[PDB]
């Protein structure tokens, strides 16, 4: 069974920075497309940011220049940093990775999604 | 006389220009309108993992060095004006050998406006890499993508954009598609930024989603090795003592299926892993070479308990039917929906 | 307008012919590299294909100038006038730039007078392979580069702190070898018209047998378990017992052209020959002990009975115990 | 004499802007086309492809080339297309062309006194036509050239046929050695881009491929094979040795008559008019052996009906697999 | 010292020359002295009916304005002097894609005598058209033409002839011989005259007479046949009574020329019509199956007409050798003396 | 410093003509060349040619270029080649060549104070060498390279190896997978055309072809079914049925492996001993055959003599099979 | 079979054009070379004119700048236009088409040739 084993997370106050961190196991995922996505309570799932084979990061349009994607390849590992947080930040946030099959920004494209780990902003 | 006026107005735009300085420079970014119209979509090489591609490469910027007034409004000039003025140093960043055409002169095209809006198009024969995972050969799909950007300038200095809205940013020919095992279900038009060692850089990026064709792959393998299978069990239904006719319809089949695996072979991508067209080869080579084996018991147990090789073959008749239904409704609702 | 200045200055009176200190101490240029992607390793010509980004830095006094600005970002239309070392690639085979749309070239140069050069290259390499243990061994393809007219005593070549980086390993276009990792050394090479210090780039490659399991192994194994059938039909079916032991004959013999289809024409013996030609053995020996079981039919007609049963366990056990061998020295060398 | 040509030489070129078209500013220019004809050949189905060699020529007038005093027609070398204007004509659908240079440039620049310019050149080209091969071998080939403008609008630049039907010449001269030229046509229209509308010229052919290779290649082999299986309704079924070899040389020669076939092809995902007929003598060969099943199956029961199925096969198949080849061909001529 | 007068000497020679005008423009004919020193005849390729040749390629003719008095006759300058005057636009009426050697520098050689007249030589590679007729395959003879003349000049302006006799004015090189399955038994020179629609020019013409060599096809396709053909006609031999033995006899000669006649075709070159190859394979196929024909035959009279079976075996014993013996006496002296 | 060296190289290139030879009208210029072969690969028998990559080198002294007060061997950027004299060397026997051009033009251009001149270049070369295949795969080559000036004549320019028999190194280190350099030799004569007397310099190898693994994969499949075709003289010639079998099945197995071997073996028509083999093979089994034949014509009345010329047959045939690889294996090597 | 029919050709009056027709039939000689030979009573067959597929005119020393050749690939044929002629004319034209082995001006090397023309000159 592929696990997306997630960490980091958790909670703070008054924003300040986080660091969200992913990992993959059983076949190597780096030739896959590895993208992070926000889902809201009970809104939607958001896509937030995304890094391909190439080095080429895509970002959405409310988190554009405030969040930084960066991906180890050799740990096989996307991680992403959480900047300036707001209350609206409070959600869920997923790791996902696939072909990138019909937009890199839909979430139906990533077959492989991950446990989901939990981030709350307090203000 | 009549067209010394318009030799006065280039001698002038250029008289103290600098092409080594791009437009705007300390004072604001170069903002760079591309888009790209595919005159048509080239074949798809699965052995190089590349594609190719003819385009019209159209971009645009504004450079107030050469603003004029004059009787026009547009100098539509040759395509030797471009070399004495500043241009986007764009580069493809998984394109491989490409081509600028030449014939019978340089594919290009510069147009100058009265307030400095240049627009420059060039015609390119692109190759570009496309990553592929043919786990699911030939049933699988793949998103080729065309990335490109400048090489020089940094985002702070030179940043592109899209045209119109990204989705018709990117046009394909109503009759360009050259593809023969491939459809090309559409596109996706996106734009992201790229750090490296010398700063971070824009890149523009188009994914073309394909979807591989079955049709050749049934014609010249699925189905022969579903007749050699089909043809390999009626040794099933002849007596024990027909040892001359089960022969020739055991070696044949065995043969046939050893034939069609190594000349398959031949065509097939060369990758380290097993695609779907391996284990349906392996898979149908194991009922026809169980086929043998079943000839080969019940021939063994001939004359010595006839009850039992009697008992084999009918058994035979009915589970090695049955087992090759079974694995083909299995294996084809797999990678179908898929 | 000011830019327009200080360049004009720069090359006021600048002569690219003669490198900086041309007569007092040597050029040191500090190189750099990222590896796009190693394309695959063409084994029968023995060479690779590897796409970088080479740069190389250095110091030239004659590029100073003082002003407000301190770096001059410029593109590709300065390279040719200001001086540029000639470094080349010296197990090339076959390279050339990036000429789409524009030269992928790079020119940065500092008050201090540093100069940044970059560009895009994709080189061939040759790489000669040992192929004894084809395909379970390691190699270590190299990439050798250094000045061509300038000798150690003029232009000195020095990797940087982070010289050589890649990008996605598994991205790339290897498949019958595996990337391990990379190894950069510098030595110094004396030829006939002097010392040159030469820099090399080793990439380790590891065996990665998939494909050759599917092409060789595989078939072959089928084709010698094929041949054990012919040991329990009847001895009075002689075209069964033959056909079976004269295709598969036939099969055996073209397998062993097809494993040497990914291989130089070389005159040793790899290991995967080894295989082959050891299962052209047991098919072959199996059509010679059905030959053999008619010549005993009528001097011993007993022996004759117990050797079709003799055949049913040695062929089996052999094969098992060559296995064993094989692939156990092999494996764990 | 010769000197005064000089002078008028040098006055033509002196003041002249190449940057400018004839008429800037005002009256799109006129260019007319002749095209000769020197070969076609590679028409290639792989690629989906054809190369041509023509002598391409180009006619229109410019009022700044116009010179008095020399009743003569100048042909000057023809280094001298770099400093004049020319149209920026290209063809849209070339993959791979160039102008031929031995001994030197084959190009050619003539004015006259009115200030018309002849410009030709020797031009080989790929150009690039999809085939549908549906009907392959029995096909016909549509394959066209065209012929555009690049920068210039049908504001600026106008093109037409010089001569009318007869611009373009040469083609009945042409002896392919797979086709036969049905017909060629000659269009003018305008097309229109996001950039503006331009004017195209458009030369098509139609090719018919002649039949005669395949039936040598495919269909006779394709039949021996056929009619040889028939031979096993003459045959008791004791022969186990003449009937297994009949087995294996017809799959071991279909895969070789298969395997040429598809290695000159791409892979096309439907069916060729060859494969409905490679298809269709396979089944015969399929239901030769399960005739011989079936007979061997009743042997034993009804050993009457069994040589009677055997006397009738020797019939039922020679006239069923004729009708096969009688509708066969009349549906695909 | 020594070479400042040299200097001056090419500085006037130089001075107000004009290399756009041929010598005597307005005024006569520009003659062009010819003739073709062949260093290798290279393969000849059948698939793409072409030939490859390397020359020596020279040319003389005579400039009024190149005229000087020196220490020297003969002025023996670098190759790139030639750009700097006016030289003949020679080109290949059916060239294909050829090459000027420039390695390790532009492979020309120009010099000027003090009367004007130049010589220029070059080297050359070419790759030629020669359009081939294959119907009498693999007996075929072929004349490989090379045609070459002015590009622009029409024959009021720029005519072309030999050196020397035209016999003489190509010279081939005894060791240049590149071909492996052709024989060059000479070749002929002569000159014409072509009308386009630009004018008429003119035109010298070679033409190279080869042979193709039979050796490769009698060890590989002729003596394999014949032995197949000799082979199936032993079967007549056998005792009627082994219907097993002379069943196994017959077919399998069928096989192995099938498998011949299938080999054969992989090297024939794709032509629309029938070679003499096709018709010995053919008839040789037909006496072959004869001999099958003949057995069933044979095997239905056994057992009912036991005296005409024995008859048939006799004539055919005679008939089948004499017959075939007929076919290559007719097929070899058919072809051999063409 | 720096400005004196610049205001010397300035100096030399004022007034130099490179339209005219050092020496110009004078004595002839002499040129001293040096070969460093970097990898000879692509030994083509089917395009009778080889690619050699090497580091070619040119010694001559050019008075024009002298100059004094600069202890220095000026190493200028290699662009001031194309402002200097060089040798317009040319290799005859050359088919496609390039210099090397990455990063920059892969060239070296030195000067000394005496006006010697240093050139170097960095050449890969396609030349034309054709092969004598009578005895192939056993045969020896010996294929050279044609070093000789173009327009220049023993008058204007002489050649000589620099160094003596040391002007070519590096061919010790060269690895082929299929041949071995058993030798190497300099040449240096004149050649006469009709332009008048030429120097030229001759490299030449002498190429063995090694003798590994390539040959028992080809021959040995034939060789087995040669001596399976004595089986059937241990068969009683009672047993027709089984006679027959093996004996025609022999020569359907050696027609196979013998067409499969033209689609394997590199396609050059004149007929080589590998193919002078395959028939020997073929006549060997083919009176295999023929031999039962005239035995089951006998046996019937002459039931004495038929065993007897079996009982031969099983001496003879092994005895003049191993006669016929007696003679071939003596007669090429 | 392969016919070479020859039309035109009569009697003239010591120059005049005089138009001679050759029509081939049963082969197409786009490939080969069409070529036309004369022959006087008594003397020899003499070489005229000849023209191959790329439209490269030959013509004999004697009738050269008097005698055109033309041919017409679509319908298969060669024209030759005789004009100024003489009494010394007066001989049989024949047509011949042929692969120019070992030269196009010798009759050995036409395999397919014409029947004949008479061409008469009074003066
Ligand atoms: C040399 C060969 C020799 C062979 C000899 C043996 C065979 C002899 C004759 C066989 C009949 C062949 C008939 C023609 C087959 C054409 C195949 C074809 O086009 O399939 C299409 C898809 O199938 C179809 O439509 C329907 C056809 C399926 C055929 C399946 C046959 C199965 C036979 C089972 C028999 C069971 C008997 C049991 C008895 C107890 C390809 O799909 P695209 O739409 O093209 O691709 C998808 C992309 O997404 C588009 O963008
Ligand atoms: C002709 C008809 C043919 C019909 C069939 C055609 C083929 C169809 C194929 C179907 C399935 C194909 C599956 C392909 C992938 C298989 C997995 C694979 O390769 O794994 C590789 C390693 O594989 C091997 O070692 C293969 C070893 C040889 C296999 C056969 C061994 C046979 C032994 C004898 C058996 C005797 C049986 C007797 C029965 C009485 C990973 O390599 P890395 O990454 O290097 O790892 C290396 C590790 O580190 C080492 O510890
Ligand atoms: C591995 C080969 C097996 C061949 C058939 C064995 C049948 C045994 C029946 C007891």
């Amino acid at each position: 069974q592929v696990q997306l084993q997630e960490s980091g997370g958790g909670l703070v106050q008054a924003g300040g920075s986080l660091r969200v961190s992913c990992a993959a196991s059983g076949r190597t995922f780096t030739t896959y497309i590895m993208a992070w996505f926000r889902q809201a309570p009970g809104k939607e799932r958001e896509f937030l940011a995304a890094m391909d084979q190439g080095r080429i990061q895509y970002y959405g349009d409310s988190v554009r220049g405030r969040f930084t994607i960066s991906r180890d390849y050799a740990k096989n590992s996307v991680d992403l940093q959480l900047d300036g947080l707001r209350p609206e930040d409070t959600a869920v946030y997923y790791c996902a990775a696939g072909a990138g099959f019909w937009g890199l920004r839909t979430a139906s494209s990533y077959h492989y999604w991950g446990q989901g780990t939990q981030v709350t902003v307090s203000s | 006389d009549n067209t010394t006026v318009f030799t006065r107005i280039l001698d002038r735009l250029l008289d103290g220009y600098d092409n080594r300085l791009r437009p705007g420079l300390g004072e604001r970014v170069t903002e760079v309108k591309t888009d790209i119209f595919v005159t048509s979509f080239g074949p798809v090489s699965d052995h190089d993992m590349e594609y190719t591609i003819d385009v019209f490469f159209r971009q645009s910027w504004k450079d107030e060095r050469l603003k004029f007034k004059g009787p026009m409004t547009v100098l539509r000039l040759n395509n030797l004006m471009a070399s004495k003025i500043w241009t986007p140093d764009t580069f493809f960043h998984n394109g491989k050998k490409s081509v600028a055409h030449n014939m019978t002169m340089p594919n290009k095209l510069l147009r100058i406006t009265e307030d400095g809006t240049l627009l420059y198009t060039m015609r390119l024969t692109v190759r570009a890499e496309c990553p592929m995972h043919l786990e699911d050969f030939p049933m699988d799909a793949h998103a080729c993508p065309l990335k490109f950007g400048s090489y020089a300038y940094t985002r702070a200095e030179v940043v592109y954009e899209w045209t119109r809205e990204p989705a018709r940013s990117v046009v394909v020919a109503e009759d360009g598609s050259r593809l023969n095992q491939y459809d090309l279900l559409g596109q996706t038009v996106d734009s992201g930024i790229v750090q490296s060692s010398t700063g971070e850089y824009v890149v523009m990026t188009t994914h073309f989603h394909l979807k591989r064709k079955i049709g050749y792959f049934v014609i010249q393998t699925y189905l022969p090795c579903i007749m050699t299978v089909i043809l390999s069990q009626v040794s099933f239904w002849l007596n024990r003592e027909s040892v001359p006719a089960r022969t020739v319809f055991g070696v044949t089949t065995v043969l046939t299926m050893t034939t069609l695996s190594i000349s398959a072979r031949n065509s097939l991508p060369k990758v380290a892993y097993a695609t779907a067209m391996d284990w349906f080869i392996a898979v149908c080579y194991a009922f026809v070479f169980s086929a043998l084996i079943e000839f080969a018991t019940v021939n063994y147990f001939t004359k010595s308990q006839p009850a039992r090789a009697a008992k084999i073959d009918r058994l035979s008749r009915i589970a090695f039917p049955l087992l090759f239904g079974i694995f083909n409704l299995v294996y084809w609702a797999t990678y179908l929906n898929r | 307008g000011d830019v327009t200045v200080i360049l004009n200055n720069l090359l006021e009176g600048y002569d690219n012919k003669l490198r900086p200190d041309i007569g007092v101490k040597p050029t040191l240029i500090h190189t750099d590299m990222y590896v796009n992607s190693i394309g695959p390793v063409n084994a029968i010509n023995m060479e690779y294909t590897i796409d970088i980004f080479f740069a190389q830095t250095w110091y030239d006094r004659r590029l100073k100038f003082n002003s407000t600005i301190k770096v001059l970002r410029l593109n590709s239309n300065m390279v040719g006038k200001i001086w540029i070392p000639d470094t080349f690639f010296r197990n090339s085979k076959k390279a050339d730039a990036h000429w789409i749309t524009t030269p992928n070239r790079m020119l940065r140069i500092w008050n201090d007078g540093r100069v940044l050069y970059t560009l895009r290259l994709t080189i061939d390499a040759e790489c000669q392979l040992q192929l004894h243990n084809f395909p379970m061994d390691e190699h270590s393809c190299p990439l050798e580069f250094s000045s061509y007219g300038y000798p150690r005593e003029e232009i000195v070549y020095q990797w940087k702190r982070s010289s050589v980086e890649v990008g996605d390993t598994r991205s790339w276009r290897l498949y019958q070898f595996s990337f391990v990792g990379l190894r950069n050394t510098t030595e110094v090479v004396k030829t006939t018209s002097g010392d040159y210090v030469v820099m090399s780039v080793y990439f380790d490659l590891s065996r990665r047998m998939g494909y050759f399991t599917i092409q060789t192994y595989i078939p072959c194994t089928l084709i010698v378990v094929l041949s054990w059938v012919s040991f329990w039909i009847n001895k009075d079916a002689v075209p069964a017992r033959t056909s079976l032991g004269i295709t598969t004959v036939l099969t055996m013999t073209t397998l062993s052209t097809i494993a040497r289809k990914s291989l130089p024409k070389v005159s040793y013996v790899t290991a995967m020959d080894l295989f082959v030609s050891v299962c052209f053995i047991f098919v072959f020996s199996a059509l010679v002990e059905y030959g053999t079981l008619h010549y005993f039919v009528s001097s011993q007609p007993a022996r004759a009975a117990k050797m079709d049963s003799y055949a049913r366990i040695f062929f089996p056990t052999a094969f098992c115990l060559f296995n064993l061998v094989y692939w156990v020295s092999y494996l764990y060398l | 004499n010769m000197s005064f040509v000089k002078e008028t030489v040098d006055k033509l070129l002196k003041g002249y802007d190449i940057r400018l078209r004839p008429d800037f500013g005002g009256p799109p220019v006129c260019v007319g086309m002749n095209i000769d004809i020197a070969s076609i050949d590679m028409v290639s189905e792989v690629n989906m492809d054809y190369t041509l060699t023509m002598y391409f020529q180009q006619y229109w007038r410019d009022k700044r080339l116009a010179y008095s005093g020399i009743p003569l027609n100048l042909t000057l070398d023809n280094r001298v297309a770099d400093q004049l204007w020319v149209p920026d004509t290209y063809f849209l659908n070339d993959k791979k062309s160039f102008v031929h240079g031995v001994t030197v440039k084959n190009r050619m620049i003539r004015l006259h006194p009115d200030g018309t310019v002849l410009y030709g050149l020797r031009i080989t080209t790929t150009a690039a036509c999809m085939m549908d091969l549906r009907r392959y071998p029995l096909d016909e080939q549509n394959c066209t050239l065209e012929i555009e403008s690049y920068g210039y609008t049908t504001d600026d630049i106008e093109f037409y046929w010089r001569g009318g039907d007869k611009a373009v010449t040469g083609v009945e001269r042409i002896e392919l050695p797979q086709f036969s030229i049905v017909e060629h046509r000659l269009v003018s229209r305008n097309v229109v881009f996001a950039t503006g509308a331009y004017p195209r010229l458009s030369l098509s052919f139609r090719l018919k491929r002649n039949i005669g290779y395949f039936i040598l290649q495919t269909y006779m082999p394709s039949i021996l094979i056929t009619i040889l299986s028939w031979v096993s309704f003459w045959i008791n079924y004791d022969a186990s040795a003449a009937r297994v070899a009949l087995g294996i040389t017809t799959v071991l020669t279909m895969t070789t008559i298969n395997t040429h076939l598809r290695e000159t092809l791409p892979k096309i995902p439907y069916v060729k008019a060859i494969d409905m007929y490679l298809m269709g003598c396979f089944v015969f060969v399929f239901l030769a052996l399960l005739e011989y099943a079936f007979v061997n199956y009743i042997f034993f029961s009804q050993p009457a009906r069994a040589a009677a199925i055997d006397r009738w096969s020797r019939i039922v198949f020679p006239f069923t697999f004729s009708l096969f080849n009688l509708v066969y061909w009349l549906y695909y001529v």
